[PDB]
RNA sequence: GUGAAGAGGGAAACAACCCAGACCGCCAGCUAAGGUCCCAAAGUCAUGGUUAAGUGGGAAACGAUGUGGGAAGGCCCAGACAGCCAGGAUGUUGGCUUAGAAGCAGCCAUCAUUUAAAGAAAGCGUAAUAGCUCACUGGUCGAGUCGGCCUGCGCGGAAGA
RNA sequence: CGAUGUCGGCUCAUCACAUCCUGGGGCUGAAGUAGGUCCCAAGGGUAUGGCUGUUCGCCAUUUAAAGUGGUACGCGAGCUG
């Protein structure tokens, strides 16, 4: 990132992972802890795939030619910085569990958690996993 | 009618309009509408462009005309020859000079006051400008 | 200057003749030659094409996008082509290619046949519509044009030749 | 981009119309655009009915302009249009109601299930007889 | 075609062109604000 | 805080300040009361980007002139009748 | 002041405007206004810029991404303006005189959340229905870009025998 | 003012376009027919009678239309009076 001609770089190819995106996974935690940037990361390997990654960009101008094409479900996500995932291997799978279960492994915050989809609404922590 | 009461003298020479203007400044209001022309300005039309400023807010704020007639104007009448005296008035004008603060307000936002000033100048006969107070 | 500021790749070998400024391009399936506005130099960067406006005419920067669009349409024609279809929607609408003349009967009094500027192909799947493929993007454009222009589409009704891809406001009859 | 997520109630109280006084700089904070209520509030939606209230999917999205979807109202208060009554809750023994014919109840279920989803619309018809005796409005056949 | 001598863009989707020396506005929501001279 | 840099007069006249208003500069004037009242030149566009702010006349000036601090306190100011532009202020040692 | 009572050169021609007051002669020279490509004597002079309109070589209010220049702005690598996006959260059948208006006639004018975009006007037409979009933020190809102020020269406004 | 003959008619005209018809287009509160309005266009064409001295106006009947103006309110060394 030296240029625009690296603006460029941010600016549709994630297009791919939000065309038939069915979960939204936010979290406030700017702790860069090495053991858990490979877990994270792996696990979304492990279970989904390499499709989401770690740009963490949250600010109030990011996101809406971010995800264009699906997911309001992020659409009200930012404040201070606060990474986003997607995931389309299995329309609502259970990548937010396991974020869940890391943020009980100690990830510092996560800013404002709703249980982002599958209320199409507010704060319910998206009791249901329909896998 | 924005027409003087009581004048002293019936009719009034022509007169000359020279000089650069008096009231330059903006006093009453926050807003006001100066003058870049020159030329008289009839009572008749500041009761248009008075018209027009009070229709643009509808009822808002507060205005101020800064400037009075007070000048007679005198016309032939059609089909009659020159001499044979000075023919009666017809109308009130005041002589304007470049500078001249006509209009004034305050109580509106300064876009609004935009829009109004826009309205007015479009029934003025001279090139106007939009002016604010300024601490001096 | 941005589209001036843009090389133009050039795919697998595509013939390129620059001899002098009359660029000449001989694809796969065309061949098309242009003589370029004096205010552009075009150089071959032995994969692409670099565009360089001449020092002493100052409308260089705007002509030279308009010869970098200009030779990128005539190389993506000379790869593939372009092709435009037209509808003929409206009750009493018939369409037909014999060779490079289409006749149509758009119902005035008699048939209107129209010739083709030769290089332009034509063809009618179904009788309602017509598509014309074409080796250049603005002699194809204006083929369309005039097929259209024949019966432009009436908006009250939606009756006539339109573009297929081009959508048209209807009205109301506004008492009955 | 944006669909459909973060979602609470507005949509006030409903008598008669033309917006402006009751719920408004609230609304007022963010940004959903000027004069949005008269093509579903006064040249869309009422005469299917005119005083009480429904739910109505109402919103704007980035770029200020609106779209609806319909919904039926509660059986908080469409119980008070269909029995008609000013009575309510609080005191079962000293202020209660009357009874409701069951066919006027799947009428009013009926609406409900065409505004609403459900796996088995009669299953979930007998929640608004539920939901009237909870209230203390008596519903019968 | 409003063929008049103050041009201004009537719409949002109004754009102004200076075709062959003259001003004219083209809209394509609504074929009414075409204006001309300017 | 504001501080601007000023050469002084060398010419008075209404000749020698339209010549001056003429090239983007304006004339001005340094009293004290007890002091040698100060013919100044002062260029045009600096100080009437500094007029828009309201502390103009509010906090201290520093004038600078062939290499002199001194502290001031605009007194008052007389402008175009039309144009935004300014023929002269008034500046008092402060 | 000039003509009247003043000739001469200039403004095509043109008592009054500009320069200049004819005693006479001269195939001598220097200048005034005004000019120096050709008619027609003298610069197709030199230097730096402006205009694309034959402006120059008629004419206003008003209008405009024409173009030159100056000053100060916002916005941006927590990446800007425009492209494609998908665009559409809700206790409203709001106190309307509870005949019809029911996201765009007149109304009275302004309680919020969930909480990156989500302020009771902007338009198409339907007694009144549905439906799509702009003042709006942004994922690749993008960086210099967005709108104002001062101005110089230009453009339309501009139809007669 | 040691003269510059005039209102209307007749005959003969001619020019401008701010177009009455015919011609080419937008836009529509343009279904079609018929319109309304605006832009381009001066090639050609652009009534007959009754009344009145009348130009004009009114009326009757036509016509695709019965244009507006300039030309010493064209035209008396061409006519009438
Ligand atoms: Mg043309
Ligand atoms: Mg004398
Ligand atoms: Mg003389
Ligand atoms: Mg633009
Ligand atoms: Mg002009
Ligand atoms: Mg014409
Ligand atoms: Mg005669
Ligand atoms: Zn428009």
């Amino acid at each position: 990132m030296a240029l625009n001609l690296q603006d460029k770089q941010a600016i549709v190819a994630e297009v791919s992972e939000v065309a038939k995106g069915a979960l939204s996974a936010v979290v406030a935690d700017s702790r860069g802890v090495t053991v858990d940037k490979m877990t994270e990361l792996r696990k979304a390997g492990r279970e989904a795939g390499v499709y989401m990654r770690v740009v963490r960009n949250t600010l109030l101008r990011r996101a809406v030619e971010g995800t264009p094409f699906e997911c309001l479900k992020d659409a009200f996500v930012g404040p201070t910085l606060i990474a986003y995932s997607m995931e389309h291997p299995g329309a609502a799978a259970r990548l937010f569990k396991e974020f869940a279960k890391a943020n009980a492994k100690f990830e510092v915050k996560a800013a404002a958690f709703e249980g982002e989809l599958i209320p199409a609404s507010q704060i319910d922590r998206l009791a249901t996993l329909p896998t | 009618m924005l027409q003087p009461k009581r004048t002293k003298f019936r009719k009034m020479h022509k007169g000359r309009n020279r000089g650069l203007a008096q009231g330059t400044d903006v006093s009453f209001g926050s807003f006001g509408l100066k003058a870049v022309g020159r030329g008289r300005l009839t009572a008749r039309q500041i009761e248009a462009a008075r018209r027009a400023m009070t229709r643009a807010v509808k009822r808002q704020g507060k205005i101020w005309i800064r400037v009075f007639p007070d000048k007679p104007i005198t016309e032939k009448p059609l089909a009659v020859r020159m001499g044979k005296g000075k023919g009666n008035v017809e109308y009130w004008v005041a002589l304007i000079q470049p500078g001249k603060v006509l209009y004034e307000m305050d109580g509106v936002p300064e876009e609004l006051a935009r829009e109004a000033f826009k309205l007015a100048a479009a029934k003025l006969p001279i090139k106007t400008t939009f002016v604010t107070k300024t601490v001096m | 200057s941005r589209v001036a500021k843009a090389p133009v790749v050039v795919p697998a070998g595509v013939d390129v003749k620059i001899n002098g400024q009359v660029i000449t391009i001989k694809g796969k399936n065309g061949e098309l030659t242009r003589t370029l506005n004096d205010a552009v130099e075009v150089k071959h960067a032995d994969n692409t094409l670099t565009f360089g406006p001449r020092d002493g005419y100052a409308d260089g920067w705007a002509q030279a996008g308009t010869a970098r669009a200009l030779l990128n349409s005539m190389v993506i024609g000379v790869t593939e082509g372009f092709t435009k279809k037209l509808q003929l929607v409206g009750v009493g609408y018939r369409a037909a290619v014999k060779g490079n003349v289409i006749n149509l009967s758009l119902g005035f009094s008699h048939p209107v046949d129209h010739q083709l500027p030769a290089g332009i192909t034509a063809e009618c799947p179904t009788q309602t519509e017509i598509v014309l493929k074409g080796a250049d993007k603005q002699v194809i454009g204006q083929v369309a044009a005039d097929l259209r222009a024949y019966r432009r589409p009436e908006p009250y009704k939606g009756k006539g030749v339109r573009y297929a891809d081009e959508v048209v406001r209807t009205k109301e009859a506004k008492k009955k | 981009a944006k669909k459909v997520q973060a979602y609470v109630k507005l949509q006030v109280a409903a008598g008669m119309a033309n917006p402006s006084p009751p719920v408004g700089p609230a609304l007022g904070q963010q940004g959903v655009n000027i004069m949005e209520f008269c093509k579903a509030f006064n040249a869309k939606t009422d005469s299917i009915e005119k005083g009480l209230p429904i739910p109505v999917v109402i919103t704007v999205y980035a770029d200020r302009s609106f779209t609806f979807v319909t919904k039926t109202p509660p059986a908080a208060v469409l119980l008070k249009k269909a029995a008609g009554i000013k009575s309510g809750s609080g005191k079962p023994n000293k202020d209660k109601v009357g009874k409701i014919s069951r066919a006027q109840l799947q009428e009013i279920a009926q609406t409900k299930a065409a505004d609403m989803t459900g796996a088995d619309i009669e299953a979930m018809t007998r929640s608004i007889e539920g939901t009237a005796r909870s209230m203390g409005l008596v519903v019968e056949d | 075609m409003k063929v008049r001598a103050s041009v201004k863009k009537l719409c949002r989707n109004c754009k102004i062109v200076k075709r062959d020396g003259v001003i004219r506005v083209i809209c394509s929501a609504e074929p009414k604000h075409k204006q001309r001279q300017g | 805080m504001f501080t601007i840099n000023a050469e002084v007069r060398k010419e008075q006249g209404k000749g020698a300040s339209r010549r001056l208003r003429a090239a983007n500069k304006f004339p001005a004037i340094i009293y004290g009361g007890k002091e040698a009242p100060l013919a100044i030149e002062l260029d045009h566009d600096k100080v009437m980007n500094m007029q828009a702010k309201a502390e103009f006349y509010s906090e201290v000036l520093t004038i600078v002139v062939d290499g002199k601090e001194i502290k001031v306190k605009a007194q008052d100011v007389q402008r175009h009748p039309y144009k935004p532009k300014l023929q002269h202020i008034d500046f008092v040692r402060a």
